[PDB]
DNA sequence: CAGTCAGTCAGTCAGTCAGTCAGTCAGTCAGTCAGTCAGTCAGTCAGTCAGTCAGTCAGT
């Protein structure tokens, strides 16, 4: 119609891309036969659910036809610019070509599969049945089956479907061997131009909710005509129907009424989080944004809280404004839809390949002297303490738990205290360590409140209700929290840690919580003694502003002294000057090792659980026979430090415990434990000088 | 034809057509801009194989070019400006889309507070300034839509429009937005080449500084527009330009009426401008003409400008040298490093003064406060919320906290200026631990964990304990306030309060002829000296702070007490100001020796 | 932009452009109506100190040229009509305004009459032919308004629109004639500049001709334009085509409807042709090709083309040579002069023929009736209104008192075929005394004394009194209607019936291979015989009649019975009638002898 | 005579619940508005009579 809502035409057609579409689909070679029919023979095959279409494919294909001859239609751009279209185009174009029989239904598999398979059966023999009877009513067949396929109500592809379709950006590599799609942007660079684009952010996600059924389809039942009304949904509240919109129950006297049922709708999970900016990307004097995501489908519960990822997904509208008496018209309100989700610092134990990885793995293997190569390589751009780092990556490694079936439970777990003020660059190993171990979370000393690292109760919106939202604690279990300034913390705060310290538990009998939650961590501290350091006039414990009971909850404690020395400095000083003169500091002859492989190393070391013998059980009773002797023999207040606890004797097995997987081996040896007595006999004692 | 306009219309549109090109610049600017887009869309085109659009006119020129254009704009604004706006299309357009205005002023009597703001003003041309306060979020807004029809392949097309356009009035026909065209087919929508357009509004209140002595403050709410988005943060000192609408029906459409006087009012567009204040915003703006970079480059290769500009901080302050040199390298500030896969390292410098009263100790910090960029005082307390946020949010909206920041955060590269520094408790004192090292602050009240970037420089001047005992009886604790809190800062100068007989003579003439190098030209040589050119060490310099560290350590710790590896890095700091200052490249001798002379006089 | 028009608008114009300017005839048709204007306005300009805007386009073309664009206009007009005629404006506006078009057919099987219109065939475009009745007035229809202010001095302007404009539907806005603009003045309207375009609706009915047997007619009403006015008197025979709209709301409005059934229908525009009929209506217009006129000057100069043309109009008729070339000689007709302040002095020659019955008096009559043009015949009967009007209207918008011509008004410079001469009642033979050399009519019945103007002539037959006794008594009264109507007509053709042997030889091989120079060449001779050119008198043939008329008094007033003046007049006549037949300029002694043989025959 | 420990007020923080303001609603009732009708008024059309003319008969 002219005049009134008119026409524009543009360059982009739908003709040609849905038939170059089909082309792309069938014939690709690249990676025993074409790509797709072995992925799609296996969705219909029915183990698996989720298809990824890339951005890669496609581009090769177009090179590759475009040095063929002839040209090729351009549809990566044309992807990009919309993407919101070809997802329903592309999934109508999947769904003319399938291998179906390939295995015979299991009688145990699921009740989506039977319910589908029920549906399409049916949807054969009443295709049948019609021209099994037009056809005895005469009076080249592709006349009567235009006939019949128009006058028979039928099930619509939109509802047999089973599975779900995601894109994937293109990277760098493949854009750069070529010659935008995702460049990797910032929360305040989204303008509001890109609304409809395929787009790409990264920043920390903060409050991720649960996962709760959202309809898509209802269906009803009509109970006297006996059809199956359906009804779409699309906004966020609907509303229910009445007495029938069939073909028989209408043009009738006696309507029917209909009531519904949940075994046959169609249900997709649901979850919304938000992202915050990553707060290195910011001007000189603001604040951090957010950004709202919903997640649907396959990709769900991969956002774990307190991470930094690359979500990359298209841009859309969803109606809203605020209060009413502020609305100008019509405006919008966006989201972020996802797509694809990748994160940096890749966590532990979700990895099962290793074939690819020890092209890796071998080659530090290989490379001779593993364990003082990693012990260097943490934070190597500080000088000198090598005890220090060398008991940090046993910190790292950790383990090995251990249930007795009664089912009381040890640790499995080291927990190490730093003393010493203040120029021995204490800090920078805190913020290295709480870098290197993914879910790290550094806290200062005040800081956090009381509430603030224990959980605290809020109401939720959408998603109800009454959720738990976690603290510092709940944030960082299996992994390393380290904390600052240690003694300014305030009393209640020394008992939650002093909570910690037993496994498991942290209990609240507050105003609206009677829970036990959990959690698992580990605990690095760093104290500083009495004001002002070191005086051996003074005693152990009496420039120590803590109880020697949190001394005997930490297995190794350590102290780092300050005493000029003239040999020292000069390697010092050109420690530090060679860089400020350059950005490297090794030489002759060592490199650093980059942490993204040393994280795949010690990714890889986690899976082993040695195992102890009896030798090393006539070793560790006679060494502690030996410090249980002779740390009884001084009784006294002095440089000593009484009484060496069986804390110490359950920590000098788990240490060793700790430095047989780095062997990799589950060859508990004499080196290991003697290892472990001369990091125990040098971690303290060091006071002398 | 729209509505076939009037020759009226014609008539403005050729005398502005005249006006614009009478003056000559106007056109070169407007060269400027499509040039620049060019080149930027060759290179954007061409390799891989912004600008927005308004001229800033000022009203100068149009009280000699015609009165009646003059007082026509500034009493009825709604019939002048889109025919301006349309003659400057017709020129873009015709040299080689909206082109909207500015009018920079220079107004009329019209520069009016938004105490004295209603209601004989209204629908003219009003600036008003204040402070921003409560900023609101962005949305955008729709203005075209775009549909594609199934199954006859024809896209389809549709207008909006609202209250808030351009500045007449229009009789209002509002339009479904469409689905099922005739004849009966399913319209499904797109994106991407339907188009938006962003939107903001916020609310404007008296200047406190402007204020009555003590009565509530009236305030007013200014809606932008499209290439105006996110230019204040909330806390700024902003002039506003624009005009005085007043949209609504006013509760005479229905009988029986509340809200009981209507005729809302607000601003439309249109030229933000953040202002310099005392105490926040950024004052970088300060043109630098060439005649002025020749003349620094012609001071620029003495030998003795360190010597010159020492002596320039105090016009009329007798004495201290070496804290107005340590001043001036606190105002470079060194320079800044951040490692590869690592944590960075700090570039500034901080100073504590500390010694007897009546020795001008307060009166410097004025100084270092007016000369510096971005300098933010606080005397005593203090809490709660210098150093953090308080996260005290009550968003109207939404369940949702935010973060309001204190004066920590907001002083980004700049100077703190803390006065009675023996009178924080502890508590805060934490927070300042927080800050001097780790340059990070990190906030989990209830609430956000979070870890935002504050990196301010300190100044301090502390009491003595009891007395003027700066000398008495020990150095060990006239300060008390230990111990790491003395390792952090870079400096101690100890002053003193010795009695003389010259120097009765030397102060007295000096405060006598007081009661009867320049200042604007130093700051313009300071922020040269910053942006550029950053330099490198060389290897000239590590010998001498070799040797003179050693030094420090194997004696000053047979003398004095402490001495950690922070006066190393120090060491470098000042070295590498002091190769600031002189506009070079590389770093020589002579810097190790000044720095060096420097920290013998600081410690002994 | 008036809506930003969409693409397919673009589609249609520039296809159309394409077929415009495919075929090459229509661009120069538009030129020269361009510079014929032209030259009209350098006239009307120069010395002293009209055309419309119509292309008439055939659809034999677009047969030719695209399927889709044909069968496209003759089912949806209202979608392929304004692209065509934006395309044409766009032509003639770039070679140097409505430019209508016109589809002269050849019309697609839509050749239908009124009876069988409705409904089916409804808003297509059809053509229609019958009867005009019954034409109503000629109104001025307001489109433009201008008003003058005062007292500022600015001009004014607003438009109106109605249903009956271009063939589309647009969503109605209605508008007050204005007066007292804002701010309050007082707006006094003008004349002269404002616009003013015509408007008149005809009805037609089916062909009485075409019509079944006896029923009532049905019909329909036609709206027409601006270039249309005053084409079609009440009477005519008339081809339409144009769009056959249905505008209005039937009924479905208001409920409790009354007019039953609403959705009144009508026919817009466009090309009213008036065609040829048997009896009314002049058929002029036949072409003259420089091919035929070439043929008649061939042919012009020969010495037997009176005796050609003479045996032309007798392909099935034996004898009587005198009676065809009195036929031709009437066909012609002389020439008309009107005095300078006095009364003009007839032209034409008026024949009656008497005879005895079976003589062919009556075959002639229809041979005349058809060669000529504007015949109408009368047989019998007669009164009431002939030669008058009658009178009878009844006009429904006011009381007032119009004409309807009869037979003798209408057939003006035409032939009027009377049979049966003898019994016309004399009451009728007054109004023949009134016409045959009063040449005029007047009417004062009720009423309004008028004098229209008739110049018709008359060709009789009429029968003897009593037997076939044409030469037995005497020819005293062998006629009898005396004896004034024996003395206007001009010649007396007495028809015997005599018996002989070689005659009914002549007679029988005739009439008997009959049943087992070429007329439409000869009315193309006719037509440019006439136009061109009237012949002066001169002095060879004065004196040839002068002594003819003084014997035929001298020696006829001794033979038979009567003469006047009348006979020394249609001498002249004669003699200017056989001077343009020749295609000469001047009066010959041979024209003189040959009227003179003619009268001889003719009398004795 | 100076350090220190414990008691003690004070400021600040989290929990508590009663007003408060914005958004929705159904019933009814009233205010206007349109459809009803009835009376007016001019125009118009069929019946009816009178005059006038052509036909026909009778008288000279
Ligand atoms: N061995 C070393 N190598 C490099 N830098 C050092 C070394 N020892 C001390 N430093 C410097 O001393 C500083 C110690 O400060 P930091 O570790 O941030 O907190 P703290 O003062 O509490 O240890 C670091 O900034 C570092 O530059
Ligand atoms: N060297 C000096 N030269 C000139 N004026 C001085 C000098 N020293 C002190 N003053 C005077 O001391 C006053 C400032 O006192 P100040 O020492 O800044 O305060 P406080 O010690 O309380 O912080 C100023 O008014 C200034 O005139
Ligand atoms: N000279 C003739 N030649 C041919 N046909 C003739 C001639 N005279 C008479 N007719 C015949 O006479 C018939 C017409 O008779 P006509 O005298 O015209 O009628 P009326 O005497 O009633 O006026 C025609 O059919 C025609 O065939």
């Amino acid at each position: 119609m002219s005049a009134a809502l008119p026409s524009i035409q543009l360059p982009v057609d739908y003709n040609n891309l849905f038939n170059e579409i089909t082309d792309f689909l069938v014939t690709f070679k690249q990676d025993k036969g074409p790509k797709y029919m072995a992925m799609l023979q296996k969705v219909a095959n029915r183990e698996l659910n989720s298809v990824i279409i890339d951005l890669d494919d496609i581009l090769q294909y177009q090179n590759e036809k475009f040095l063929q001859g002839t040209q090729a239609d351009d549809l990566v751009s044309a992807i990009q610019q919309n993407a919101n279209h070809f997802t329903e185009l592309f999934c109508r174009a999947i769904d003319n070509n399938m291998p179906l029989p390939t295995k015979e239904i299991d009688y145990k598999d699921d009740v989506l599969d039977v319910i589908l398979n029920q549906r399409r059966l049916r949807n054969e023999r009443m295709l049948s049945d019609r021209t099994n009877e037009i056809r005895s009513e005469n009076l080249m067949n592709d006349a009567l089956r235009e006939v019949v396929e128009d006058e028979t109500e039928l099930f619509p592809p939109n509802l047999t479907r089973r599975y779900f379709l995601y894109f994937k950006p293109l990277s760098q590599n493949c854009a750069r061997r070529y010659r935008i799609s995702s460049k990797p942007l910032s929360v305040r660079q989204i303008k509001g131009d890109f609304l409809g684009q395929l787009i790409t952010v990264r920043g920390i996600i903060t409050r991720v909710s649960d996962v709760k059924p959202a309809v898509e389809v209802i269906a009803y039942t009509c109970d006297q005509c006996g059809y199956e009304v359906f009804q779409e949904v699309n906004s966020r509240t609907f509303t229910p129907l009445s007495e029938c919109t069939s073909e028989e129950c209408s043009q009738n006297q006696t309507k029917g009424q209909l009531f519904m049922s949940t075994r046959a709708s169609k249900f997709s999970a649901f979850q919304e989080c938000k992202i915050q900016e990553l707060s290195q990307q910011v001007p000189v004097g603001h604040i951090p944004r957010s950004l709202n995501i919903h997640v649907n489908g396959t990709l769900v519960r991969s956002l774990s809280p307190g991470d930094i990822v690359d979500v990359t997904g298209i841009f859309l509208p969803a109606p809203y404004t605020g209060f009413k008496a502020l609305k100008a018209g019509l405006l919008t309100e966006t989201y972020l839809e996802a797509q694809f989700v990748r994160q940096h610092k890749k966590k532990f134990a979700s990895f099962s390949l290793t074939s690819d990885v020890e092209e890796r793995v071998m080659e530090l293997i290989t490379s001779g002297d593993v364990y003082n190569r990693l012990a260097k390589s943490i934070a190597p751009e500080i000088y000198g303490n090598l005890d220090v780092k060398k008991a940090l990556l046993l910190l790292l490694v950790g383990g090995v738990d251990k249930r007795v079936g009664d089912g009381m439970k040890i640790r499995g777990d080291i927990n190490v205290c730093l003393m010493g003020d203040p120029g021995v660059a204490k800090s920078q190993l805190l913020k290295a360590i709480c870098k290197i171990s993914p879910r790290g979370v550094y806290t200062t000393g005040k800081g956090s409140s009381g509430v603030g690292l224990t959980a605290a109760v809020m109401k939720d919106p959408v998603t109800d209700e009454m959720i738990l939202e976690g603290g510092a604690l709940v944030l960082a279990d299996n992994g390393i929290c380290c904390i600052d300034e240690f003694d300014k913390m305030d009393e209640s705060d020394r008992t939650a840690i002093h909570e910690v310290m037993e496994q498991q538990t942290i209990s609240i009998s507050k105003a609206g919580i009677n829970t036990t939650l959990n959690a698992r961590t580990s605990i690095l501290a760093a104290a500083n003694p009495l004001y002002g350091r070191y005086n051996p006039r003074l005693s152990p414990l009496d420039n120590i502003n803590l109880p020697a009971a949190l001394l005997s909850r930490f297995d190794i404690l350590f102290l780092m002294l300050d005493i000029p020395s003239r040999d020292d400095d000069e390697k010092l000083a050109e420690h530090v000057t060679y860089v400020h003169m350059h950005n490297k500091q090794p030489d002759l002859d060592f490199t650093p090792v980059e942490p993204s492989k040393m994280r795949e190393y010690i990714a890889y070391a986690k899976t082993k659980r040695p195992v102890m013998s009896e030798a090393v059980n006539d070793y560790v009773v006679q060494a502690y026979i030996r410090l249980r002797q002779d740390s009884k023999r001084e009784m006294d207040s002095k440089f000593s430090f009484g009484q060496a606890t069986p804390r110490t004797l359950l920590g000098i097995i788990r240490l060793s415990q700790a430095l047989a997987k780095l062997r990799l081996a589950d060859m508990v040896d004499i080196d290991d434990v003697e290892e472990a007595l001369r990091l125990v006999r040098v971690s303290k004692e060091s006071l002398y000088q | 034809t729209f509505f076939a306009p009037d020759a009226v219309f014609g008539d403005r549109v050729r005398r502005f057509q005249e006006f614009l090109d009478t003056f000559t610049s106007y056109r070169d600017s407007v060269r400027s801009i499509q040039v620049y887009n060019s080149n930027n869309a060759a290179n954007y085109n061409d390799d891989q194989d912004i600008l927005p659009h308004r001229i800033i006119i000022s009203l100068d020129d149009l009280r000699e070019f015609d009165r009646s254009f003059w007082s026509g704009i500034l009493v009825e604004p709604a019939y002048f400006i889109p025919p301006a706006e349309k003659a400057l299309t017709d020129l873009a357009d015709s040299m080689d889309h909206p082109w909207k205005l500015s009018f920079k002023g220079s107004f009329g009597a019209h520069a009016l507070s938004p105490r004295t703001l209603t209601a004989q003003h209204l629908n003219k041309l009003v600036s008003v300034e204040g402070i921003v306060t409560k900023t609101s979020l962005v949305r955008p807004k729709l203005i075209r839509s775009v549909h594609y029809a199934a199954k006859t392949g024809r896209f389809h097309y549709r207008d909006y429009t609202d209250a808030t356009t351009t500045l007449t009035t229009r009789i209002p026909t509002p339009a479904i937005y469409p689905t099922e065209d005739t004849e009966g087919n399913k319209l499904t929508t797109e994106y991407g080449y339907s188009t938006f357009i962003d939107h903001q509004r916020i609310t404007v209140q008296e200047m406190p500084e402007m204020a009555p002595a003590g009565q509530l403050p009236r305030s007013i709410d200014v809606i932008l527009d499209d290439d105006l988005v996110d230019k204040t943060k909330p806390g700024d000192r902003v002039n506003v330009v624009g005009v005085f609408k007043s949209l609504g029906a006013g509760g005479m459409n229905q009988s029986n009426s509340n809200t009981l006087i209507g005729f809302k009012t607000l601003i439309l567009g249109n030229t933000v401008y953040p202002l310099h204040a005392r105490s926040t915003g950024v004052a970088a703006r300060q043109m630098l003409t060439d005649f002025d970079i020749r003349n620094i480059n012609k001071l620029s290769k003495k030998k003795d400008i360190f010597d010159i500009l020492s002596q320039s901080l105090a016009p009329s302050i007798y004495g201290h040298d070496h804290i107005k040199k340590a001043i001036l390298l606190m105002l470079m500030g060194g320079v800044e490093k951040n490692l590869e896969n690592g944590s960075h390292l700090r570039g500034d410098i901080n100073i504590l003064m500390v010694g007897d009263p009546s020795t001008a100790k307060s009166q410097l910090l004025r100084f270092v406060l007016n000369t510096a960029s971005l300098a933010i005082a606080t005397t005593g307390r203090g809490s709660s919320g210098v150093g953090l946020t308080a996260a005290v949010t009550t968003d109207r909206e939404t369940g949702e906290r935010r973060l309001e920041a204190g004066a920590m955060v907001l002083a980004d590269r700049g100077v703190v200026c803390i006065d009675e520094f023996d009178k924080m408790t502890d508590v805060d004192r934490v927070a300042i631990h927080e800050v001097m090292e780790q340059q990070t602050v990190t906030i989990a009240k209830a609430g956000i964990h979070t870890t935002l970037n504050a990196r301010c420089s300190v100044i301090a001047a502390a009491n003595p304990v009891f007395g003027q005992y700066d000398v008495n009886r020990d150095p060990h604790q006239n300060i008390a306030l230990p111990d790491s809190l003395l390792s952090r800062f870079d400096l101690l100068f100890v002053v003193t309060d010795d009695i003389n007989e010259i120097r009765d003579r030397s102060i007295s003439e000096h405060v006598l002829r007081t009661h009867r190098v320049t200042i604007p030209f130093l700051r313009k040589y300071v922020q040269y000296a910053k942006e550029r050119v950053i330099p490198q060490l060389t290897q000239e310099a590590i010998n001498v702070i070799v040797k003179n560290y050693t030094d420090l350590r194997n004696d000053d710790n047979t003398k004095k007490s402490p001495i950690t590896a922070r006066t190393l890095e120090t060491l470098i700091r000042l070295a590498t100001a002091h190769a600031k200052v002189r506009l070079s490249k590389t770093v020589n001798k002579v810097d190790a020796k000044v720095a060096a002379n420097l920290l013998r006089f600081a410690l002994l």
